[PDB]
């Protein structure tokens, strides 16, 4: 009857573990309870993790935020703070972007443009409802290198935005730090992840003339709006 | 040269039947402000105004957890203790 006692004891401990969450953390979204939380975070469908390519368990730290229908600046601030505590950040709304036009504004007789369309000249239109600006600032070289293109903080932030903002809005990223924390632009016969970019970080060495320098980090965007329309062959056509 | 006149934190230490009434007018229904200086007349027109400070981001009244949402903390403050 030793097995009777053994089995009952075993079940007791399993039952105890059942309701002790910390015990089951197992350094990742491996337990059912961890997955349950991810479910509430709208990440419960298998196969979705593969579209993120990050340690998805990271998002649990943001769980209370993901329960909201909107995505506030409070969220972006949290993302930056979480990844590299010490780094400060600020968010501006209605960041302006220029949008190319499909057609120029022209004058016609048969099918003229009505002012109800609020037309603009034919080269570019403005967009102040599609982007926000996320500005970062650090107090040490370590954090700076992490934020620069090729760094691990840069990558992680984009990995999180991928899910937190998704397709809702694009984010323009820039970093404001003392010149003394930036590298001297140098050439190389071979490119590298940490190599300075012409229009973002490639600051020239100063001849022993620190002020704060604003550099670009990049831009977050999920959908590239490329062209594969394949017009149409047929369509939904029920008269009802 | 030392006195801080950046903004004055005026507290309306009065019963609700009058404090709510005065507050509304102070911040929403004013025409003009003047400052009387002894030794001179009283109609000294100045540029200034009132703006509510109850909804501050600076104090927060709690060791807010990083994971907490400020919108809900605000609601608790409102219903729990109005005088703030």
């Amino acid at each position: 009857l030793d097995i009777f006692s053994h089995r009952l004891i075993t079940q007791y401990y399993r039952i105890w573990r059942k309701y002790s969450y910390p015990a089951t953390f197992e350094a990742g979204g491996q337990d059912k309870t961890s997955q349950y939380l991810l479910g509430l975070a709208r990440l419960g469908i298998p196969g979705c993790a593969q579209n993120i390519a990050t340690p998805v368990s990271r998002f649990l730290a943001l769980l209370p935020l993901m329960l909201l229908p909107g995505r506030t600046a409070e969220g972006l601030t949290s993302l930056v703070t979480l990844l590299a505590p010490g780094t400060q950040a600020r968010v501006w709304h209605h960041d302006r972007r220029r949008i190319p036009l499909k057609t120029p504004l022209t004058m016609r007789v048969h099918h003229p443009v009505s002012l109800k369309s609020r037309p603009v000249m034919g080269d570019h239109a403005t967009d102040v409802n599609g982007q926000v600006l996320l500005q970062l600032s650090t107090q040490t070289g370590s954090e700076v290198q992490g934020w620069l293109p090729g760094g691990h903080l840069y990558s992680d932030l984009l990995a999180l935005l991928h899910v937190y903002l998704g397709s809702r809005l694009d984010v323009r990223l820039q970093l404001c730090v003392e010149r003394s924390l930036l590298p001297d632009a140098r050439l190389s016969c071979r490119p590298a992840a940490g190599s300075p970019q012409l229009g973002r970080t490639a600051v020239m060495r100063t001849q022993a003339k620190a002020r704060v320098m604003t550099i670009s980090l990049g831009r977050y965007q999920r959908v590239q709006e490329h062209y594969q329309r394949k017009e149409t062959q047929e369509n939904g056509d029920y008269r009802w | 040269s030392q006195v801080d006149l950046h903004r004055l934190s005026l507290y309306l230490a009065a019963e609700a039947p009058v404090s709510s009434t005065l507050h509304l007018m102070m911040t929403k229904r004013l025409a003009a402000l003047y400052l009387r200086l002894p030794g001179n007349d009283e109609r000294i027109r100045i540029d200034g105004w009132f703006s509510p400070g109850g909804f501050a981001e600076e104090d927060r009244l709690w060791p807010k957890g990083d994971s907490a949402f400020s919108g809900y903390q605000l609601l608790l403050e409102y219903f729990t203790f109005r005088e703030k």
